[PDB]
RNA sequence: CCGAAACCCCCGGGCUACACGCGCGCUACAAUGGGCGGGACAAUGGGACCCGACCUCGAAAGGGGAAGGGAAUCCCCUAAACCCGCCCUCAGUUCGGAUCGCGGGCUGCAACUCGCCCGCGUGAAGCUGGAAUCCCUAGUACCCGCGUGUCAUCAUCGCGCGGCGAAUA
RNA sequence: AAUUGGAUUCAACGCCGGGAACCUCACCGGGGGCGACGGCAGGAUGAAGGCCAGGCUGAAGGUCUUGCCGGACGCGCCGAGAGGAGGUGCAUGGCCGCCGUCAGCUCGUACCGUGAGGCGUCCACUUAAGUGUGGUAACGAGCGAGACCCGCGCCCCCAGUUGCCAGUC
């Protein structure tokens, strides 16, 4: 159409592929998608803590990811690349997806909180927060707030500097919302 | 018995019932038509990845 | 020779200026006469939206900006002197249009 | 399904076809002979008797 | 919890029913006025089965033809309030526009239920409102139009723009 | 006949509805209709799907009478699926309203108290502020708020196909 619409079209294109791939690549450890868009073959760069899951169990998942990409888009030769995230513990969205699995697993609240806090502070976190809104295994709507170091400030040069990762860790009695807000040194 | 197919076959030429989103699959709930058909509620969740800015 | 227009827009400020500056620096020295990188408008796009999904009480209402900025460049060089200058990396996310007339 | 549908008659060393063959399209398509009104078999066409 | 169903498909009807009650708003009770004409002025924005120059027919709504435009370069587009002269000379009226007859366009398969506009006829309540009560402190309120969203079509709505421009603290 | 539902004092009532003529749509009336995957018995001795023509349907081989093709696999139940805008927001995640664009909440070490705790963060002065000032058995730090980000006035540099009888043979 014009200049204005196309940019928004592209950005809408980012979401439909970033939404699905997160939900699948929770086994890998999803952290991002650097999407390079061309008329030759859409080049998606999937970010994982671990590349050995994304490839698959023998080529299946990388081909599966090549095959659903043809359906959504009109570039029918989309490449796949796996780049590692360089600090997955500096990435919050990784820690949210990583914490979600552990609560899916059944490990206790403050324990499942402590380790997490401790692995990213070791990594280099000026400050960190984990919040867990949910049932908290009764039937009252209370969140538990695990707190160390600095935090998100005021305004918006608040939220740009910090990291923020959200994940619904499913249970079979209810649900628990996993928020992980990291503050990197800066 | 026997009968021919159905997947809906009535008029839906235009209006709200014509539209659906590409995230929560609705007719009557919001459809922002700029080539970004979603509801108002999705819009808010999606935008920081879009590159829209909160600031007025 | 063939007067070409590079019409280059971008969604963000930092990405558009670096390319406009680099295009006026590399083209300067070769077989190119180049007219300066002119800024046209920001067709700032306002999306003006209801926050609350209840639509209830007072609902605070988001103002949205999408700002798309357009630099324009006339150039007198060949179609071969054009690709040499279009080598550049370019931010994601920067549209570069090319009209060709004599 | 719907048995029985053995409507092709039998000669002693030959076969013959009970029903009519269409005159709008070519041979290969039989007619539900109503006596005045011919249905079609491949697809489903309103045909009248010629 | 439902399992030819609290599913599924369809047409038609219902959400737009009303003796009434309230909430939030628009329009309004005229001479700081109405007609008619003339002249001087904006801004945000939106624009491809989309904005539509301009030319023509039609009283008009609109129809026919057709330039440019995917945009500081073209289109919606005329701002409205203003002022100057002229006609009119405070009545439920030349106010005000409900209600009803008719003629007519426009979209869609289709607007009786249930769309809007245009013309002629029709021409209702209302002539400053009890108890009670709300909003706001300056380029704001008060006031005037203007755009956009959603979007064929229902806008006296929501968001947003500029024009005139204070009282009291 | 149904006038779908929810919302209900501030904080439900131009609210979910940023778009109800069909659609939407969840309600009503009528006609018509799919049930995976396994087990069980059935199979091509021809369709599970299509179809004239009446007879019926507001229409639909839809249904019956009735006659038949293209090429080949599916009922009935029994576990148990898909579907449900079907119930529970006192089971929830998300997000949001209001209290509140308010001015609070904490930790270290020290100090005090048998202890719950205290002190500090109290007092005086001062600000929209635990803001700052002085005092004081405290000294500091984080969050909040603040600056920070965006927008508005005035100027300048870079850049001009917007801009004009500016200055002009």
């Amino acid at each position: 159409m014009a200049i204005e619409r196309y940019f928004i079209r592209e950005a809408v294109r980012e979401m439909l592929i970033d939404e699905f791939l997160e939900k699948e690549l929770r086994r890998a450890g999803y952290g991002g998608l650097d999407i390079k868009k061309t008329p030759l073959g859409t080049k998606v760069i999937i970010f994982a803590a671990n590349p050995g899951y994304v490839i698959g169990r023998g080529g299946r998942r990388i081909r599966e990811l090549t095959r659903i990409l043809e359906k959504q888009f009109g570039l029918e030769n989309p490449q796949i690349e796996v780049e590692e995230i360089k600090n997955p513990y500096l990435n919050a969205k990784v820690q949210a997806v990583r914490l979600a699995q552990a609560l899916e697993r059944g490990i206790h609240f403050r324990r499942a909180a402590y380790a997490a806090l401790r692995a990213i502070m070791n990594n280099g976190a000026r400050g960190v927060e984990i919040r867990l809104s949910g049932k908290l295994t009764g039937e009252r709507a209370k969140s538990i707030r695990f707190y160390q170091g600095y935090l998100a400030k005021v305004g918006n040069p608040a939220e740009t500097l910090v990291s923020k990762g959200y994940a619904q860790a499913l249970l079979k009695l209810g649900v628990i919302g996993v928020k992980v807000a990291i503050m990197p040194p800066g | 018995m026997a009968k021919a197919d159905y997947n809906k076959r009535k008029p839906r030429k235009f209006g709200k019932g014509a539209r659906r989103c590409i995230r929560c699959g609705q007719y009557g709930p919001i459809i922002r038509i700029q080539g970004l058909m979603l509801c108002r509620h999705c819009f808010r969740e999606v935008a920081p990845k879009l590159g829209f800015r909160k600031y007025e | 020779m063939q007067k070409a227009r590079i019409k280059i827009a971008s969604t963000n400020v930092r990405s558009l200026d670096e390319v406009a500056n680099q295009i006026k620096q590399i083209a300067e020295r070769t077989g190119v006469r180049m007219s300066g990188p002119i800024p046209l408008p920001t067709k700032r796009i306002r999306i003006t939206t209801r926050k609350s999904p209840d639509g209830e009480g007072s609902a605070t209402f988001d103002r949205w900006e999408l700002r798309v900025h357009k630099r324009l460049i006339d150039i007198e060089a060949d179609e071969r002197a054009m690709r040499q200058i279009m080598r550049i990396r370019v931010p994601e996310d920067v549209t570069i249009e090319i009209e060709l007339i004599s | 399904m719907g048995q029985k549908w053995k409507l092709y008659e039998i000669k002693d060393g030959k076969v013959i076809r009970k029903n009519k063959f269409c005159p709008r399209c070519g041979p290969g398509v039989f007619m539900a002979d109503h006596g005045d009104r011919w249905a079609c078999g491949k697809c489903g066409y309103t045909e009248w008797k010629k």
